[PDB]
């Protein structure tokens, strides 16, 4: 009983009732989102998608939190050329909660 | 309010500061490049130098004369 869905340029595999971390959304922590781009839907019995984006497969999912991943030092380095670059970066994610899927 | 008190923008600089790091910019001999005469503690040529050839205020005649009643 579970789903595969597109929802940041990469795809994710998510079963019932868990929580999925994937790039940050324009949506408000307190706000059911839905995701109608339903890959693959699998079950006791097996669907596919001879269209992509099967029929009428949509997921329910809730948002729990927006913040910010672990901060990546990023060091640029040339070797006895007098250059060194230092930089950081802590990318946005949102944490979301799939709440129900449809067949 | 004396500590309120601010300059105009762009009335100060900071000034430049040689051999300070790689990040500042100008470290590691602060702009005046790799080795040579202008490169030394001290080094440059005198006013009119050409690297030898005769100067422009050697090469052209002296012409004229200065009159005192125009000072006058």
């Amino acid at each position: 009983m579970y789903a595969v869905f597109q929802s940041g340029g990469k795809q994710h595999r998510v079963s019932e009732g868990q929580t999925v971390r994937l790039e940050k959304l324009d949506i408000a922590t307190g706000e059911t989102v839905e995701f109608a781009e339903v890959l693959m839907i699998a079950n006791g019995e097996e669907v596919k998608i001879g269209v992509p984006f099967v029929d009428g497969g949509v997921i329910k999912a809730e948002v729990v939190a927006h913040g910010r991943g672990e901060k990546v030092k990023i060091v640029k380095f040339r070797r006895r050329k007098h250059y060194r670059k230092q930089q950081g970066h802590r990318q946005w994610f949102t944490d979301v909660k799939i709440t129900g899927i449809s067949a | 309010r004396l500590n309120t008190l601010s300059p105009a923008e762009g009335s100060k600089k900071a000034g430049k500061r040689l051999g300070r790091g790689i990040g500042s910019g100008l470290g590691k001999t602060g702009g005046r490049g790799h080795k040579g005469q202008k490169s030394r503690s001290g080094g440059g040529v005198r006013r009119g130098f050409e690297g030898g050839q005769m100067p422009l205020y050697r090469r052209l005649p002296k012409f004229g004369f200065t009159s005192r009643k125009a000072a006058i």
